[PDB]
């Protein structure tokens, strides 16, 4: 069945059992009803072909990573109506099931309906004399609005609803983006994907400007904090998101994209004190 | 956000309080960030205040700073700035405008759309 835990803000999906082509079941077609919002994560396990009972398996769309079906019906890229979505889809070679995951970015402009097929019909188990086939499962999922804007810098300018500041980038640009956040609150960025982002996978190492900007991972500077990442989506761009929440200690870090012609500096000031 | 209207505007004393609103019957309006301007008798015309499309993020002036406050009804398509303990040299010619994101912070000018104007006086 689908779960959202509404304590750690996921919803979780397992599509295995109820699709088997070795079991036996009332309905052929099940549906299932989730809404999420901001920054909630929808994580999917489903099988592949390698697993008995489900050779002829398939999801629709067949690139699920990348895909959604926009109003229950034509297959479209989710960051086209989604923009800042996050997925990563990951094969466990052992069990032989696929996790899909689903980051929804921490604000968003439009309210959205999609779905997802797992269709196991094709697939047969042999029993005694009997033939039985899989069935097949959709889930129907909504998303609201995302509340607030995220205090952050775009350097791409395509992201404009998404961020507080947005540019498009020219060449021989040098901008510094400032930005002070206190708990619960987002900052991030995006860049152009084939820009430089210095260190490697930030937020998850920072120039700590305490320090002198030597470069430290995230979490040897903060447990309290929630992050997120992707080095290139569909549209080519890279996008970082950070909020911290429960933490005390002020933080002063930065991070950068470059190309062969231009720079740009995100500086992110976390005051536990700081009003907006 | 074509076409902005403002409503609003009249006499008050010297710490009353007054009330504007701006509206917008395109449905456009959802994806501008609105704000206010006021002009005064022969001066050029200044930033007031401005609020993001979620409506949760807001910029005011310092002149205005603690006095005024701007929010937006997205549903209705609909901006207000409550307008309190106002001062002599609040009365102005205040004017809506919707901008477009981009080209650095939100709030920024230059502004695209504008209204025609209403007239804010007190003594
Ligand atoms: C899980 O996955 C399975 C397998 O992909 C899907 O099952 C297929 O579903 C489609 C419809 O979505 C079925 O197609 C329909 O078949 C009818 C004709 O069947 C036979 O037609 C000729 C003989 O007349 C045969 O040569 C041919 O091979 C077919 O076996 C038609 O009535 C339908 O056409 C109508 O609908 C289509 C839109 O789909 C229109 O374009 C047409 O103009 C017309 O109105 C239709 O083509 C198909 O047979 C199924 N394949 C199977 C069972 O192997 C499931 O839909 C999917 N489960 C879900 C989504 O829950
Ligand atoms: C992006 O940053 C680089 C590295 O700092 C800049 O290249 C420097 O340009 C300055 C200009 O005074 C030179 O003195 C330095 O020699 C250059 N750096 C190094 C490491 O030698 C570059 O100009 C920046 N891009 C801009 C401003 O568009
Ligand atoms: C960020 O802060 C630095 C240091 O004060 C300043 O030079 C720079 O202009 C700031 N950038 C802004 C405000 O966009």
């Amino acid at each position: 069945i689908c779960k959202y835990d509404v304590t750690t803000k996921v919803a979780t999906c397992e599509i295995i059992d109820t699709i088997d082509s070795s079991v036996l079941k009332e309905h052929h077609t099940v549906h299932y009803s989730i809404t999420l919002s901001r920054w909630d994560k929808l994580i999917i396990k489903y099988p592949t072909n390698e697993k008995t009972h489900f050779e002829n398996f398939f999801v629709n769309p067949f690139n699920l990573k990348d895909k959604v079906l926009y109003n229950y019906n034509k297959p479209i890229n989710i960051e086209h109506i989604l923009p800042g979505a996050i997925t990563t889809d990951i094969y466990d070679t052992r069990t032989k099931i696929k996790q899909y995951i689903l980051r929804i970015p921490p604000y968003v402009h439009k309210d959205i309906h999609f779905s997802l097929e797992f269709n196991n019909s094709l697939s047969l188990t042999k029993q005694n004399q009997n033939i039985i086939y899989g069935n097949v499962a959709k889930i129907f999922i909504h998303i609201n609005q995302g509340y607030k804007e995220i205090h952050g810098c775009d350097f791409t300018g395509k992201y404009s609803h998404l961020f507080t500041y947005s540019k498009k980038p020219l060449p021989n640009d040098d901008d510094i983006c400032n930005v002070t956040i206190g708990n619960n609150t987002f900052s991030g960025f995006a860049c152009l994907s084939h820009f430089e982002l210095k260190p490697n996978n930030c937020f998850s190492s920072v120039y700590d400007y305490n320090e002198a900007n030597k470069v430290k991972k995230l979490f040897d500077l903060s447990t309290k904090v929630e992050l997120d990442h992707i080095k290139q989506n569909t549209s080519g761009y890279t996008l970082s998101y950070i909020i911290f929440n429960k933490e005390s200690t002020k933080l002063k870090f930065s991070c950068t994209c470059s190309s062969n012609y231009s720079n740009y500096t995100i500086r992110i000031t976390f005051d536990p004190n700081y009003i907006i | 956000q074509v076409q902005l209207q403002e409503s609003g505007g009249g006499l008050v004393q010297a710490g009353g309080s007054l009330r504007l609103s701006c509206a917008a019957s395109e449905h456009t309006f959802r994806d501008y960030a609105m704000g206010w301007f006021r002009q005064a008798p022969g001066k050029e015309r200044e930033f007031v205040a401005a609020i993001s499309w979620s409506g949760s993020i807001k910029y005011y002036a310092d002149s205005v700073k603690g006095r005024f406050t701007i929010s937006r009804d997205n549903a209705k398509r609909t901006q207000y700035l409550q307008m309190s303990s106002l001062k002599p040299e609040d009365t102005a010619v205040y004017y809506c405008a919707a901008r477009w994101p981009g080209g650095g912070m939100w709030y920024e000018p230059p502004y695209d759309y504008w209204g025609q104007g209403t007239q804010v006086t007190v003594s």
